[PDB]
């Protein structure tokens, strides 16, 4: 009666904060990624760019 | 005496140690003291690849200095020497730069010759 409306919304209240929680550490797992892969695509840019401009240079030295 | 002018511009030689408490002035006299089996050429390397004046704090750069260097060693094992020589290649300043040597094998004499030559 009384009982159960109680125990439903006690309940009730903890399935929103499973909810909820899950879906954050899911997010932050997702957004995690899009940083990590963008600071290697940079980083491997960098890298080739200058040995690029470099390596003509002692071709050019050549 | 008179014809000299005293230093006054120092370059950016990329270690700390000296650019930091000793100040590697140009045109200056720098020796320095290792032993055998310690690192002493690398460490010269460096110091050719890094050396750079500083326009920043002036407003005269390599914009109005290209630059430059002239090596010899004097006799030498042949694996230092080769080393020696791939840092200039791929830095490709070894153009714009001269050599003499001497290697550790030739007539012993022309070890006192070879300095001022170069000089």
């Amino acid at each position: 009666s009384k009982l159960e409306a109680i125990l439903s919304q006690e309940v009730e209240a903890e399935i929103q904060a499973l909810l909820q929680e899950a879906e954050a550490k899911a997010e932050a797992v997702k957004r995690e990624a899009e940083e990590k892969a963008k600071a290697l695509l940079q980083a491997r840019e960098r890298a080739l760019e200058a040995q690029y401009r470099a390596a003509l240079r002692r071709a050019e030295s050549a | 005496p008179v014809a000299r002018r005293k230093p006054e511009q120092f370059i950016q030689t990329g270690i700390s140690t000296i650019d930091v408490m000793n100040t590697l002035v140009r045109g200056q006299k720098l020796p320095i003291f290792s032993g055998s089996g310690l690192p002493a050429n690398e460490i010269a390397a460096q110091i050719a690849r890094q050396a750079t004046v500083r326009p920043d704090l002036s407003g005269e750069g390599e914009k109005e200095e290209p630059f430059a260097v002239v090596f010899a060693a004097m006799g030498i094992t042949q694996r230092e020497l080769s080393y020696f020589i791939q840092e200039f290649e791929r830095t490709g300043a070894l153009s714009r730069s001269v050599l003499f040597l001497n290697k550790a094998d030739d007539p012993t004499i022309e070890r006192i010759l070879t300095p001022r030559m170069a000089l």
